[PDB]
RNA sequence: GGGGAUCCCUCGCUCGCUUGUCAAACUCCAAACCCCCCGUCAUCCUAGAAAGUCGGAGUCCGGACUGCUGGGGUA
RNA sequence: CCUGGGGCGGGACGCCCUUGAAAAGAUAUCAAGGGCGCGCAAUGGUUGACUCAAGCGGGUCGGAAACUCGCUGAAGAGUGCAAGAGCAUAAGUCAGCCUGACGUUAUUCAGCAUAGCAGUGGAUGACGAGACGAAAGUCGGCUCUAGCGAACUUUUGAGCC
RNA sequence: GAGUUUGGCGGCCAUAGCGGUAGGGCAACUCCUGUACCCAUCCCGAACACAGCAGAUAAGCCUGCCCGCGUUCCUUACUGUACUGAAGUGUGCGAGCCUUCGGGAACUCUGGAUCGCUGCCAAGCUCA
């Protein structure tokens, strides 16, 4: 599915419809200083190493389409609970 | 006041496919119509004529006033002011066809043009069928304020002369 | 095999007679109810909003106030009481 | 069209093609008063109604033809005299104490200079509030009868016996 | 398979073949015997079952084939019209593992017929009023059901 | 549309008026039970109605008869 | 794990509709019919204007295969996809303008008959902003009921601690 | 002040629908006449809209009638039948069915009616 590019919606940080740009979100690298990857390298040792040796699980038959709408006049972002389909396009 | 009026004339060209003949078409009949003409849409794709849903195939317009008056005498000249029973539909409305839109004059015939036929239809109705027509209150007329067969040709033999055979 | 849809077993519930199927009668769209009255829960299958569960359908519920365009209703469902909205496209007042 | 127990006949009102009830309902969804205007060939007619389970009950009616004792000799069915009976049903709804409503307008076409918008404007101007848009307002020298500048010689008068009339009516009512 | 299998009626009705899967045909062919142009037959007998049972197509073709053979060699070719009234509308269905997922397949047709419903229908000029009893009692022994002849019309003319 | 050049004529389905039959998953109809609410009688109730709070559990192998043609099943 | 022993087969192991289900509600089985793990910036919102399926008659090698005219036509169409329900001056078709397929938040349902998860219906709530429209209104997506996931962890957004 | 005609908005939503027949418009409505204008046609002043001198009740509308299909209600027969609540040391090899007390159809049939009733307002009128 389709969705425009730009389009005028409701920015809750202004406070007012203005236009705003839809951009898709990609995830980011986790960091190594975060504290469940100072317990990892702190757990492993010699033998099972519980949770931080978990291989990760399966996929859902399709993912949501993360999305983000940042505002054109404050230039803030703000994300929506998006939906869920096979293939995403952007409308131009 | 029972006379039955010509409530309209409608030309309609079947051309049967869309392109450069269909625009050659629709402007032989807007020349010989004086009015703009409408394309006809088909409403179900069929490889016979490889059209597709919704893709324009003809064109028809619809003449009201002294504009159809005169139009609807040229073509009863095209006819020789002849038009027999069956052509009459069962409630007063006739249509008859013709092929050679050069028999209107103030158009040329053209070799990349060719020759394209036409129907044209003349429906005949009563002074006061707008009560069906118009918005509110809008009441069907009732059968004995229709139009007959015969009372269509005694109307058109008393007002062009066009004898039925 | 069986769902628990809101819908559930709702063919006949949901129905309309032969010949009230269509637009209803809008005079039942704005008839207003006092406190403490007692109304009917009859769905009226048209509405497609406003429309309590089809299991309170038959039950006389008592109003207990107002949320706007919809009415509250205090219902008895088997030993409890519940606070119904509807519309009242889909109440009736009860008749003395 | 009966053609047997399954069928399904509409409502009298859709039968007779006089009302549409999704628009009904929209309306009667204000819990306001509308002022229903209607209008024939010859004249227009305003209506102040509220809705009864038992029917449709009228607080207050004027049509063009309370416009001769007024000073009116034009046209009823035209725009000055559906501004006219516009301006007269107001300032009697507000003698009579009713002073707000919704436009209702049935069936007819919502179309910018007509005479039901030409009747809104005199209800405007009489004081009685009823939400609005000044862009479907008829242009006032119309509203004053510029047509006459059409065709007739004779309806040449409308301007003058138009202010005479509003004054009359204002006189009559304040 | 005997007809004892089918017999009782113990369940609801089994009848929309829409929503079932591949009912064989029934066996019998005709459902009018006999002249069935002419109405003015006199003497109008018919077969009542009195109790409440489940008739299979291939009874109903049995107890068909019987009688028309009957009425053919005692009245003539037209001397007589039979009409069979019941048509087989109910599916019989049977469980061909055990009792696990033991909804039948669907086998057969049968006529859920009532007490006092009428089976077939006879109707003969005055003289033919016998052979067309002792044929009917002939079509009656091949049903699953007790039953009985009554006269509807012509019993001034038997007696 | 099935059968052996003027489609020279044979005719199954399709659509109606009558006969004969049907339906869990059809309904133009339509009960008896039953359910909500109102009043009434009746019974209980200040020797404490309805409601609320708290303490202690057992229990989640059941079975039978009489009906529901209960469902499934040849039973 | 369920399972007319277990196994093989299958999933009646999550969600939605009809029947079973005995005209309130509830109601089991490896009971019957089944469906869903999606699609759609339009196939969505609003306003205006229209009315569909299918027959009958008229019209040119435009054939009983097109397009058009007239009559009948409460729906026999369409409404994205199961089933059921709803809808005709429309919840359908076309056209104009649009993005309410909006941020936050409270109740109660019935949300799962529920004491009890995530989550959903609300839609009539409220706050703040809008689209269409004379206004009334309608819009918290697609006419209603399926299309989905705790804790921890990471990543992303705004401002703070 | 009571009633009638017409118009507007409605309620119940066929007892109102579909069909046939005969009458009317002084006012009102309507059909009807045009397209300077406001507004409009995927083309068409057909519609909508505006402005309206005539003609016309042939249409819409109204009144009377018609049982013709549809609907609703009543009546007789079916019939207290079908079905069913409670109880039963009544009964059947069985699937089942029976008696009593209490409720009680549908269809069809005999004969009728039903071709709407009705609320508010306004304007013309008909008054003691």
């Amino acid at each position: 599915m389709k969705i425009p590019k730009r389009f005028r919606t409701y920015c809750p940080f202004c406070k007012t419809h203005n236009e705003v740009v839809v951009e898709r979100v990609k995830k980011g690298q986790a960091s190594s200083m975060t504290h469940i990857a100072r317990q990892k390298k702190r757990q492993e040792g010699i033998g099972n190493s519980g949770k931080f040796s978990k291989v990760p699980g399966g996929d859902k038959p399709t993912k949501r389409i993360w999305l983000r709408y940042r505002c054109t006049v404050c230039k803030k972002a703000h994300q929506r609970p998006c939906f869920r389909a096979k293939k995403f396009e952007f409308k131009e | 006041m029972r006379t039955p009026i010509v409530e309209k004339v409608i030309v309609h060209m079947g051309v049967g496919e869309s392109g450069q003949h269909l625009v050659n078409a629709e402007d032989i009949l807007r020349n010989i119509t004086g009015q703009e003409v409408v394309r006809c849409f088909a409403k179900r794709t069929l490889p016979a004529f490889s059209i597709k849903k919704n893709e324009p195939i003809g064109c028809k317009v619809t003449l009201r006033g002294q504009k159809a008056q005169e139009f609807l005498e040229t073509a009863l000249g095209i006819v020789e002011k002849t038009l027999n029973r069956s052509q009459f539909d069962s409630f007063g409305n006739v249509s008859f066809g013709i092929e050679e839109h050069t028999d209107f004059p103030g158009m040329r015939y053209d070799p990349n043009i060719g020759v394209f036929g036409m129907d044209v239809t003349v429906v005949l109705k009563r002074p006061g069928e707008r009560i069906c027509k118009r918005r509110i209150a809008a009441r069907k007329i009732p059968a004995g304020h229709r139009v007959t067969v015969d009372d269509a040709i005694a109307f058109l033999n008393e007002s062009y002369g066009v004898e039925v055979m | 095999t069986n769902s628990h849809g809101e819908k559930r077993c709702t063919r006949y519930k949901l129905q309309k007679t032969v010949r009230e199927r269509g637009i209803s009668p809008v005079s039942r769209a704005i008839q207003e109810f006092e406190e403490g009255q007692m109304v009917h829960i009859d769905i009226d299958p048209s509405v497609q909003k406003g429309m309590p569960n089809p299991k309170f359908q038959g039950s006389t519920g008592k109003v207990i106030g107002q949320r706007g365009r919809s009415y509250v209703l205090e219902v008895r469902s088997g030993n409890a009481m519940k606070e119904v909205f509807s519309l009242p496209q889909h109440l009736k007042p009860q008749k003395y | 069209m009966a053609t047997g127990p399954r069928y399904k006949v509409p409502f009298r009102r859709r039968r007779e093609g006089r009302t549409n009830y999704h628009l009904r309902l929209k309306l009667l969804l204000s819990r306001q008063d509308r002022v229903v205007v209607r209008k024939s060939s010859r004249n227009v007619q305003i209506q102040l109604i509220a809705p009864t389970p038992d029917g449709d009950i009228t607080y207050s009616s004027a049509v063009s033809n309370e416009l001769a004792k007024y000073g009116y000799t034009g046209a009823t069915g035209n725009t000055t005299a559906a501004y006219l009976t516009g301006l007269l049903f107001g300032l009697k709804s507000l003698q009579k104490g009713y002073e707000g409503g919704i436009l209702d307008i049935g069936l007819q076409a919502s179309s910018a200079g007509s005479r039901v918008y030409a009747a809104l404007k005199g209800v405007v101007d009489s004081g009685f509030e009823i939400p609005c848009s000044p862009e479907v307002f008829p242009p006032d020298e119309r509203i004053r009868g510029e047509h006459i500048a059409g065709y007739r010689e004779e309806s040449s008068d409308l301007p003058e016996q138009f202010e005479a009339t509003k004054e009359k009516i204002f006189a009559e009512f304040s | 398979k005997p007809g004892s299998m089918y017999r009782n009626v113990r369940q609801r009705s089994f009848t929309r073949r829409k929503y079932m899967g591949g009912v064989p045909g029934s066996q019998v062919i005709h459902y009018d015997m006999g002249d069935k142009a002419n109405t003015s037959f006199p003497v109008k007998i018919s077969l009542i079952v009195e109790e409440k049972c489940q008739i299979r197509h291939t009874a109903l073709e049995a107890a068909r084939i019987t009688a028309n053979r009957h009425l053919v060699a005692d009245t003539g070719k037209m001397g007589f019209y039979m009409k069979l009234r019941v048509y087989p509308h109910e599916v019989i269905r049977e469980n061909k593992s055990g009792m696990r997922r033991a909804f039948g397949k669907n086998v057969g047709t049968a006529a859920r017929v009532k007490p006092m419903q009428k089976i077939f229908t006879v109707a003969v000029e005055k003289q033919n009023f016998k052979a067309a009893k002792e044929a009917l009692w002939h079509a009656g022994q091949k049903l699953p059901t007790p039953c009985r002849i009554v006269v509807d019309e012509g019993a001034e003319l038997v007696q």
